[PDB]
């Protein structure tokens, strides 16, 4: 009866997939790939933010730091669009409390 | 109270590198929530050993060029001439270091540069 | 007259650098390509540098920004602090 | 003596090799490099100022990178039974390292 | 009268230098080089230790983790001699409290 | 009899398999000396990675090498691997 | 591939065991690495006006990546 609990990002990837291509499915291996990919990007960004924080003797990670790290790690137009989405997200979240 | 007089942890270790400063640097730096007493001594010893190795090779090159004071050139000469250190620092640039003297054998002129009659 | 300023990286200096790299004979066309390559490298670094610069809300570029931007591209640099 | 003394082609290049490999001083002049950095940084953000040591650090990085590049390029050239480096050599080395551009 | 305080590893390097080559000096630039070197190695080792701990769901960094990280990062004989020095240091520290 | 299959070792990584691998890289024509050198190269790569993996394994007091150890050991060499967790 | 891994691992530590997926992951990594290496090899070969790769090409590519050995 003993049973563990392993979390993932699967269900959310499935949601996004159904949003962009309703008549399409995805296999377990690829979902695992996407899971590992998400984990990798998460680790890179958080580590980079940490390094920026530590270099400026600031003890708080904010949206600003994330934005900076994004501009550092990713190239060009991808950065700009993603940054747009992030800013839009913050503007929506901060208003409709 | 008695207040025994404080000797440094370094002195207990018989080392010259510090310990306490390393402990502080591990607490500030988001490496782990908590740090054990043994770690910084180990790390300190590792740093001292490496430092001694580098300076040793540097002093050797220094004596080879008849200079009594170590300059960065000597450090680059030391690093690139030891295989293991070169592996460690294979993608590292030393300022004011230059490179090793090295010419591929093929592009020189032929040794037949003498009497030819 | 100034010449887009990339021409400040002159021919003989490039020849000298190639000499340090073990080069004996250089074609005439190298120069332009080298210049372009150099430009690319600088651009990337300075972008990252300025990004670090922008994060501190400073207006003065410091060495540390360059060192970090270099570190993140896998060309770690020693001898100017940190 | 009548005619000017003239070394054969290649010897003075080798002299330059040994001389510059023995020493360490920077080969590129400061000021043009300052102007280059200043122009490019201006195109990203305006009215920026630069500490001298940053410029020196960029100078070191650039020269070390170029040296390494020429080294791999020369190896590529030798591999083709040539002694003259050409642009495709540089493109080859850079394409192998992943420094695509 | 306002004055700051920048720490470095300079003095300790100087001690080591006099221990190994009494009649020898060193310039400031090289001392800076050694400072940067030390900071870089410190950062690599601690980072790797952290990653090992986090992968095994242990929240304490002990001497063991450092030893492992050293065997991972450095090659062969250098690691062996270094590990020996570290073990000797721990053995001396733990005894003479 | 002497089989020890061909060396009881890397030589089981047979020639036509390397040929197929070179085919994946777009290559058309291969020399007879390539094979052995490639094998040596492979060994070195594996050696380094396996060493690191075993080291991770040694830290947890296990006698079973898990996939995670391979992943991390590959990540430190700048050859991160996706699709097996992490 | 299983036997190769097992032999090499035996020389570092004894009586180890291996999960199947670890072997699969090593297989994927090795094949991807070799594919990339042959790619750079082929480019170096084309650079010398040849079509036949040779050991010195592989040595050149690995030396440039820094995968020295």
């Amino acid at each position: 009866r003993k049973r563990s609990r392993k979390e993932s990002y699967s269900i959310y990837v499935y949601k996004v997939l159904k949003q962009v291509h309703p008549d399409t499915g995805i296999s377990s291996k690829a979902m695992g790939i996407m899971n590992s990919f998400v984990n990798d990007i998460f680790e890179r960004i958080a580590g980079e933010a940490s390094r920026l924080a530590h270099y400026n003797k600031r003890s708080t990670i904010t949206s600003r730091e994330i934005q900076t790290a994004v501009r550092l790690l990713l190239p060009g137009e991808l950065a700009k669009h993603a940054v747009s989405e992030g800013t839009k997200a913050v503007t929506k979240y901060t208003s409709a409390k | 109270k008695a207040r025994a007089k404080a000797k440094t942890r370094s002195s207990r270790a018989g080392l010259q590198f510090p310990v306490g400063r390393v402990h502080r640097l591990l607490r500030k730096g988001n490496y782990s929530e908590r740090v054990g007493a043994g770690a910084p001594v180990y790390l300190a010893a590792v740093l001292e050993y490496l430092t001694a190795e580098i300076l040793e090779l540097a002093g050797n090159a220094a004596r080879d060029n008849k200079k009594t004071r170590i300059i960065p050139r000597h450090l680059q000469l030391a690093i690139r001439n030891d295989e293991e250190l070169n592996k460690l620092l294979g993608r590292v640039t030393i300022a004011q270091g230059g490179v090793l003297p090295n010419i591929q054998a093929v592009l020189l002129p032929k040794k037949t540069e003498s009497h030819h009659k | 007259v100034l010449r887009d300023n990339i021409q400040g990286i002159t021919k003989p200096a490039i020849r000298r650098l190639a000499r340090r790299g073990g080069v004996k004979r250089i074609s005439g066309l190298i120069y332009e390509e080298t210049r372009g390559v150099l430009k690319v490298f600088l651009e990337n670094v300075i972008r990252d540098a300025v990004t670090y610069t922008e994060h501190a809300k400073r207006k003065t570029v410091t060495a540390m920004d360059v060192v970090y931007a270099l570190k993140r591209q896998g060309r770690t640099l020693y001898g100017f602090g940190g | 003596v009548k005619k000017p003394h003239r070394y054969r082609p290649g010897t003075v290049a080798l002299r330059e090799i040994r001389r510059y490999q023995k020493s360490t001083e920077l080969l590129i002049r400061k000021l043009p490099f300052q102007r280059l950095v200043r122009e490019i940084a201006q195109d990203f953000k305006t009215d920026l100022r630069f500490q001298s040591s940053a410029v020196m650090a960029l100078q070191e990085a650039c020269e070390a990178y170029l040296v390494g590049l020429f080294e791999d390029t020369n190896l590529c050239a030798i591999h083709a039974k040539r002694v003259t480096i050409m642009p495709k050599d540089i493109q080859l080395a850079r394409r192998i390292r992943g420094e695509r551009a």
